[PDB]
Protein backbone atom coordinates (compact mmCIF):
# COMPACT_ATOMS: atom_id res chain seq x y z
CA UNK A 1 0.00 0.00 0.00
CA UNK A 2 1.20 3.52 -0.67
CA UNK A 3 2.47 5.36 2.67
CA UNK A 4 0.29 9.11 1.65
CA UNK A 5 -2.64 6.56 1.10
CA UNK A 6 -2.64 5.42 4.67
CA UNK A 7 -3.72 8.71 7.34
CA UNK A 8 -3.55 6.82 10.53
CA UNK A 9 -0.98 7.01 13.00
CA UNK A 10 -0.69 3.61 14.56
CA UNK A 11 -1.08 1.99 11.05
CA UNK A 12 2.28 4.28 9.77
CA UNK A 13 3.62 3.41 13.29
CA UNK A 14 3.19 -0.11 12.62
CA UNK A 15 4.33 -0.12 8.96
CA UNK A 16 7.45 1.56 9.67
CA UNK A 17 8.21 -0.71 12.72
CA UNK A 18 8.39 -3.75 10.40
CA UNK A 19 10.19 -2.17 8.00
CA UNK A 20 12.42 -0.48 10.39
CA UNK A 21 13.83 -4.40 11.81
CA UNK A 22 14.92 -5.03 8.62
CA UNK A 23 16.46 -1.84 7.88
CA UNK A 24 18.33 -2.45 11.25
CA UNK A 25 20.25 -5.52 9.69
CA UNK A 26 20.81 -3.48 6.70
CA UNK A 27 18.39 -4.52 4.17
CA UNK A 28 16.08 -2.26 2.18
CA UNK A 29 12.14 -2.02 2.66
CA UNK A 30 9.05 -0.94 1.50
CA UNK A 31 9.82 2.84 2.94
CA UNK A 32 13.58 3.14 3.22
CA UNK A 33 15.14 2.63 0.27
CA UNK A 34 19.38 3.06 -0.22
CA UNK A 35 20.24 6.21 -0.91
CA UNK A 36 21.85 6.48 -4.37
CA UNK A 37 25.24 7.37 -3.65
CA UNK A 38 26.20 3.97 -2.06
CA UNK A 39 28.07 1.66 -4.89
CA UNK A 40 28.56 -1.89 -3.22
CA UNK A 41 31.33 -2.44 -5.74
CA UNK A 42 33.57 0.88 -3.93
CA UNK A 43 35.37 -0.74 -1.34
CA UNK A 44 34.88 2.24 1.37
CA UNK A 45 31.21 2.65 0.60
CA UNK A 46 30.67 -0.50 1.83
CA UNK A 47 32.88 0.22 4.80
CA UNK A 48 31.62 3.35 5.62
CA UNK A 49 27.70 1.47 5.32
CA UNK A 50 24.55 2.52 3.36
CA UNK A 51 23.06 5.88 4.06
CA UNK A 52 19.14 5.73 3.83
CA UNK A 53 16.80 7.83 2.28
CA UNK A 54 12.92 7.57 4.48
CA UNK A 55 9.72 8.08 2.13
CA UNK A 56 8.75 11.87 1.98
CA UNK A 57 4.89 10.73 2.70
CA UNK A 58 5.84 9.50 5.94
CA UNK A 59 4.82 11.55 9.38
CA UNK A 60 6.74 14.45 10.61
CA UNK A 61 7.41 13.36 14.06
CA UNK A 62 8.10 9.46 12.81
CA UNK A 63 10.22 10.44 10.12
CA UNK A 64 12.27 12.41 12.41
CA UNK A 65 12.34 9.27 14.87
CA UNK A 66 13.29 7.21 11.95
CA UNK A 67 15.93 9.17 10.94
CA UNK A 68 17.68 8.72 14.49
CA UNK A 69 17.27 5.07 13.92
CA UNK A 70 18.35 4.57 11.09
CA UNK A 71 21.66 5.00 11.71
CA UNK A 72 22.18 1.78 13.51
CA UNK A 73 21.63 -0.14 10.65
CA UNK A 74 24.83 2.06 8.83
CA UNK A 75 26.46 0.34 11.63
CA UNK A 76 25.68 -3.00 11.65
CA UNK A 77 25.84 -3.12 7.93
CA UNK A 78 29.79 -1.18 7.58
CA UNK A 79 30.91 -3.81 10.58
CA UNK A 80 29.89 -7.07 8.58
CA UNK A 81 31.31 -5.66 5.56
CA UNK A 82 34.77 -4.67 7.16
CA UNK A 83 34.78 -8.35 8.53
CA UNK A 84 34.86 -9.51 4.90
CA UNK A 85 37.98 -7.68 4.02
CA UNK A 86 40.41 -6.96 6.59
CA UNK A 87 39.82 -10.75 8.13
CA UNK A 88 43.12 -12.22 6.33
CA UNK A 89 46.46 -12.96 6.54
CA UNK A 90 47.85 -10.09 4.92
CA UNK A 91 46.22 -7.45 7.57
CA UNK A 92 48.20 -9.44 10.89
CA UNK A 93 47.22 -11.18 13.67
CA UNK A 94 46.12 -7.31 15.35
CA UNK A 95 43.29 -6.63 13.03
CA UNK A 96 42.59 -10.30 12.85
CA UNK A 97 41.93 -10.52 16.79
CA UNK A 98 39.77 -7.23 16.33
CA UNK A 99 37.84 -8.57 13.96
CA UNK A 100 36.85 -11.57 16.38
CA UNK B 1 -19.69 23.29 27.61
CA UNK B 2 -18.37 21.10 24.47
CA UNK B 3 -20.74 23.94 22.25
CA UNK B 4 -19.26 27.13 23.42
CA UNK B 5 -15.77 26.23 24.11
CA UNK B 6 -13.68 25.49 21.01
CA UNK B 7 -10.62 24.32 21.00
CA UNK B 8 -7.61 21.56 19.38
CA UNK B 9 -6.94 14.29 23.53
CA UNK B 10 -5.76 15.46 19.95
CA UNK B 11 -2.84 17.31 21.65
CA UNK B 12 -1.86 14.05 23.99
CA UNK B 13 -1.71 12.24 20.68
CA UNK B 14 1.26 14.58 19.38
CA UNK B 15 3.14 15.50 22.29
CA UNK B 16 5.02 12.90 23.45
CA UNK B 17 6.98 13.57 20.44
CA UNK B 18 7.02 16.98 21.30
CA UNK B 19 8.45 16.64 24.72
CA UNK B 20 11.54 14.00 23.79
CA UNK B 21 12.52 17.37 21.51
CA UNK B 22 11.43 16.54 17.89
CA UNK B 23 9.15 17.96 15.58
CA UNK B 24 5.54 17.63 14.80
CA UNK B 25 2.75 18.08 13.02
CA UNK B 26 1.23 21.06 15.30
CA UNK B 27 4.32 21.93 17.32
CA UNK B 28 7.53 22.86 15.15
CA UNK B 29 10.63 24.16 16.76
CA UNK B 30 12.64 26.89 15.12
CA UNK B 31 15.87 29.18 15.61
CA UNK B 32 18.29 26.23 16.20
CA UNK B 33 15.57 24.29 18.80
CA UNK B 34 15.97 27.67 20.89
CA UNK B 35 11.72 28.81 20.31
CA UNK B 36 8.81 26.17 20.07
CA UNK B 37 5.52 27.74 18.10
CA UNK B 38 2.35 26.83 19.85
CA UNK B 39 -0.17 26.92 17.01
CA UNK B 40 -3.42 28.65 16.21
CA UNK B 41 -6.43 26.84 17.42
CA UNK B 42 -4.78 26.55 21.05
CA UNK B 43 -7.53 29.16 23.25
CA UNK B 44 -5.63 31.78 25.76
CA UNK B 45 -5.83 29.15 28.61
CA UNK B 46 -4.28 26.19 26.96
CA UNK B 47 -1.31 27.77 25.32
CA UNK B 48 -0.61 29.17 29.01
CA UNK B 49 -0.53 25.90 30.56
CA UNK B 50 1.22 24.31 28.27
CA UNK B 51 3.91 27.09 28.01
CA UNK B 52 4.52 25.55 31.47
CA UNK B 53 5.15 22.01 30.10
CA UNK B 54 7.15 23.07 26.94
CA UNK B 55 10.01 24.59 29.21
CA UNK B 56 11.00 20.93 29.72
CA UNK B 57 10.73 19.38 26.30
CA UNK B 58 12.49 22.90 24.55
CA UNK B 59 15.54 22.34 27.90
CA UNK B 60 15.45 18.61 26.89
CA UNK B 61 16.73 19.52 23.94
CA UNK B 62 19.43 21.95 24.53
CA UNK B 63 20.78 19.49 27.00
CA UNK B 64 20.37 16.89 24.43
CA UNK B 65 22.08 18.92 21.75
CA UNK B 66 24.85 19.51 24.33
CA UNK B 67 25.58 15.72 24.76
CA UNK B 68 25.50 14.69 21.58
CA UNK B 69 27.63 17.69 20.71
CA UNK B 70 30.62 17.31 23.17
CA UNK B 71 30.58 13.38 23.48
CA UNK B 72 34.08 12.95 22.43
CA UNK B 73 35.12 15.86 21.59
CA UNK B 74 36.74 17.63 24.92
CA UNK B 75 39.79 16.18 26.35
CA UNK B 76 39.36 17.41 29.96
CA UNK B 77 38.44 14.14 32.42
CA UNK B 78 36.30 16.92 34.05
CA UNK B 79 34.06 17.41 31.48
Amino acid sequence: PLLSQISNLNIQQALIIRELLFTLLGHEGHYIQYSKRYDPTSQISRIEGPDYKIAKNLDISLKVITKKLVKFGKFYSGLKSFIQVFDNNKFGKIVQKFCS
Amino acid sequence: IEPYYDTLQTILTYLPYTMLGSDSKIFTFSNNYTRLEIPKDINNSFSSLLREVFEFAILYKQLAIVVDRYKGTLVSAIK
